[PDB]
RNA sequence: GACGGGGAAUCAGGGUUCGAUUCCGGAGAGGGAGCCUGAGAAACGGCUACCACAUCCAAGGAAGGCAGCAGGCGCGCAAAUUACCCACUCCCGACCCGGGGAGGUAGUGACGAAAAAUAACAAUACAGGACUCUUUCGAGGCCCUGUAAUUGGAAUGAGUCCACUUUAAAUCCUUUAACGAGGAUCCAUUGGAGGGCAAGUCUGGUGCCAGCAGCCGCGGUAAUUCCAGCUCCAAUAGCGUAUAUUAAAGUUGCUGCAGUUAAAAAGCUCGUAGUUGGAUCU
């Protein structure tokens, strides 16, 4: 009898065929372009389409004019359209099954720092984010995997303690110049 | 089913019980005789002593002797064959010693070209097999 | 000959080599997709059997 | 209390933690009975009981180093495996013949002088209780010239599970608590067989 | 750049001193704790509970 | 190889298996039996007698129940510190004030779950595509795109550590001084490369021997499978093996199986339970 939690779910799921070759043709192309590490995000990502798919079939198999097919049915569109995938225009119940992986990994922070025109690479993007450069409304953020608001798009920016935004040089900056006077002097 | 009725249900029971009951490894896994008779009784790996060493001959295609050890079970108390696992490892290990044994994947049943012989060897002296042929560990003194 | 049942035969008898320079890693990145652009745009898809990344004949 | 001790065995030293200092009374000897107190800190030149949890396997007379750093690899235990491998005097030659147990290392020691002087082999080494294992390694040498397939206990209490199982395959068993009508007893059982 | 925390304003000394908790009366110095471990303490209650009458006291040392 | 339930795994639908395990209820403190007190006990950190086990002894007699917290032995493939505190949550007492291995804290901990380092940025060692020509080689080639240990920087993190903070007191996290990376040796393994099933008709050795192989099958002195080096693919701080189980199993078929020849309808008939029962009433 202790206070504890034991609450616990797996994020990611393992595919039923273990080798085949289109499966990993465009699961290497989504890691090499979109910058990610490995397999595990990926395939979580598509985990959790498959829940948003699964709430999607099981609201449009409760029929038309229920409270609770209107109450979640207007709740998961807000959430979609406050993630910011989903234009405003398309704002009904059934186009839920008609986005793909690609359309949720544009909005990670890495890729929206590199569509941001602050960073060079997208792996350059992924390393800057991930060694405490970049804020998020006065609140700095060490990780790739940040699903960025639509609110919060429009302020993001280098760090106050950042040599790139304004602050202290680096480690190496003043190690140089420690080594530049002492080979001067 | 066949027998097609609303107010029967009793009848569809008892065939299903009985057309499960008369099968093959339904009958193995509820039944105390298959665990009475399976030399780990139940369990995935045994500890054993081993007691001599001989060499059985192999099938009629594949033409070979293999390696193998005769352990005497120490929950149980009675003698099996086990097939050391992989090539120059019967001169690592040597009588009267205390082994660890597991089967080798059929669920109790021979693999291969070896008859007689459904488990094998993974540990023994307390070290690891696989250290010792690849030499990551010394072998006990 | 020796024996026919000596265990460690080949094992025993079979030459020593060592090992070689040390190689690198990107996690994958351009280590997976080195071997993805060059089945896409290095080598082309031939009317045959197949074509491997690793085929040295 | 908060240090590591490192005590040589059979098979090379072994890492041993303390778990406490049993210091026994001054006016009694060091063969009395569960009659001990706790010490913190304890003095020197002293006879107490040190108990660990890992040993299984010791050998008296020997050195014991004790390590004021971290053990993170074993290193440091090349000059201990150097005086435990020079002047070896009770070399264990693991061979194949009778099963003996004993209470004491000393005893053990005694017994095994003993039967390398009968020239009959000897087989295990365990000290302590006897156990369905020691009953169990004692009876598979049925097999392969079952001669050297007997026990051999000085003053130990033999447990009633082992002594019944015994009668049921058939495995005979010295038990004495001294030692020369337990040589007679081992010599008139040679001399029956 | 933000960290939080906890206080409170009391009105006089005494009233600090009335109810407050003992650890941090502690850390600010006005009050001390004795430096016995619960062990001690323990063989020590049982020791008192061995012997009946006045010699409870005499064995406590 | 059964404590029950709330539940857990798997899952199109329909189902199968498990539930000792933190919540609720029931039973017992070696197994039976009996009892005092108390409102409430057949109580066992209460007592009495039996047998089994078992402690001390001057031998006349005394003292026992860790399926509580730590720890030891046995057993087994299998499971952690003889640690600190009543500060947080409650409980008991004559009661702010005392106590509580109930609990909380720390260590061990790759059972398992979540996030997430091992690198980024140029000029040249050079192969070509993108817009226009030289019938064809050549050129502008600025976004180039990619690979090899030439060059100096943009760097931050593990760890070494001052402090601060947390805390009954520390440790853990966060903040912050001074250190701290060029082959950034501050070095990522685990299984495989004939088919299933991603991935070399590479090199050298023994040549139905050694062995590999879940299954087909490889080994006979040309081995795309053995034994060692090079390259390559798979997942990645994780990977492989053995057991019990689930889906695949429409190979237990209620949805949803079969019965001439592949396993299969009693030799035939009567007959009591059970199963199913024509039409018609606004």
């Amino acid at each position: 009898p202790v206070a504890r939690s034991w609450v616990c779910r797996k994020t990611y799921v393992t595919p039923r065929r273990p080798f085949e070759k289109s499966r990993l043709d465009q699961e290497l192309k989504l890691i090499g372009e979109y910058g990610l590490r490995n397999k595990r995000e990926v395939w979580r990502v598509k985990f959790t389409l498959a829940k948003i798919r699964k709430a999607a079939r099981e609201l449009l198999t409760l029929d038309e004019k229920d409270p609770r097919r209107l109450f979640e049915g207007n709740a998961l569109l807000r959430r979609l359209v406050r993630i910011g995938v989903l234009d405003e225009g398309k704002m009904k119940l059934d186009y839920i099954l008609g986005l793909k992986i690609e359309d949720f990994l544009e909005r990670r922070l890495q890729t929206q720092v590199f569509k941001l025109g602050l960073a060079k690479s997208i792996h350059h993007a992924r390393v800057l984010i991930r060694q405490r450069h970049i804020r998020v409304r006065k609140q700095v953020v060490n990780i790739p995997s940040f699903i960025v608001r639509l609110d919060s798009q429009k302020h993001i920016d280098f760090s106050l303690r950042s040599p790139y935004g304004g602050g202290r040089p680096g480690r190496v900056k003043r190690k140089n110049a420690k080594k530049g006077q002492g080979g001067a002097g | 089913g066949k027998c097609r009725g609303l107010r029967t249900a009793r009848k569809l029971r008892s065939h299903r019980r009985d057309q499960k009951w008369h099968d093959k490894q339904y009958k193995k896994a509820h039944l105390g005789t298959a665990l009475k008779a399976n030399p780990f009784g139940g369990a995935s790996h045994a500890k054993g002593i081993v007691l001599e060493k001989v060499g059985v001959e192999a099938k009629q295609p594949n033409s070979a002797i293999r390696k193998c050890v005769r352990v005497q079970l120490i929950k149980n108390g009675k003698k099996i064959t086990a097939f050391v696992p992989n090539d120059g490892c019967l001169n690592f290990i040597e009588e009267n010693d205390e082994v660890l044994v597991a089967g080798f994947g059929r669920k109790g049943h021979a693999v291969g070209d070896i008859p007689g012989v459904r488990f094998k060897v993974v540990k023994v002296a307390n070290v690891s097999l696989l250290a010792l042929y690849k030499g990551k560990k010394e072998r006990p003194r | 000959h020796g024996s026919l049942a000596r265990v460690g035969k080949v094992r025993g008898q079979t030459l020593k080599v060592a090992k070689q320079e040390k190689k690198k890693k990107r996690t994958g990145r351009a280590k997976r997709r080195m071997q993805y652009n060059r089945r896409f745009v290095n080598v082309v898809p031939t009317f045959g059997k197949k074509k491997g990344p690793n085929a040295n004949s | 209390e908060g240090d590591t001790i490192i005590v040589p065995g059979v098979e090379g030293p072994i890492v041993t933690q303390i778990r406490g200092l049993l210091l026994p009374p001054p006016m009694k000897e060091l063969r009395v009975k569960n009659q001990y107190e706790k010490h913190k800190e304890v003095e020197a030149a002293q006879g107490v009981k040190i108990l660990g949890k890992d040993l299984e396997k010791t050998l008296a007379g020997l050195p014991l180093l004790v390590a004021y750093k971290e053990d993170e690899i074993p290193v440091l235990k090349d000059e201990l495996i150097h005086e435990l491998k020079q002047t070896l005097n009770a070399i264990k030659l693991e061979e194949k013949g009778v099963y003996v147990q004993a209470s004491t290392l000393g005893s053990l020691e005694a017994l095994l002088e003993f039967l390398k002087t009968s020239e009959v082999p000897y087989a295990g080494i365990n000290i302590g209780p006897v156990h369905k294992k020691d009953v169990m390694k004692a009876s598979v040498m049925l097999e392969h010239d079952p001669q050297y397939a007997v026990i051999l206990a000085f003053d130990v209490r033999i447990e009633r599970d082992a002594q019944e199982m015994a009668d049921s395959l058939g495995v005979r068993i010295f038990s004495a608590e001294i030692i020369y009508h337990l040589f007679d007893a081992f010599t008139k059982y040679r001399q029956d067989y | 750049g933000k960290t939080t925390g906890f206080g409170m304003i009391y009105d006089s000394l005494d009233y600090a001193k009335k109810n407050e908790p003992k650890h941090r009366l502690a850390r600010h110095g006005l009050y001390e704790k004795k430096k016995t471990s619960r062990k001690q303490r323990k063989e020590r209650k049982n020791r008192m509970k061995k012997v009946r009458g006045t010699a409870k006291a005499n064995v406590g040392a």
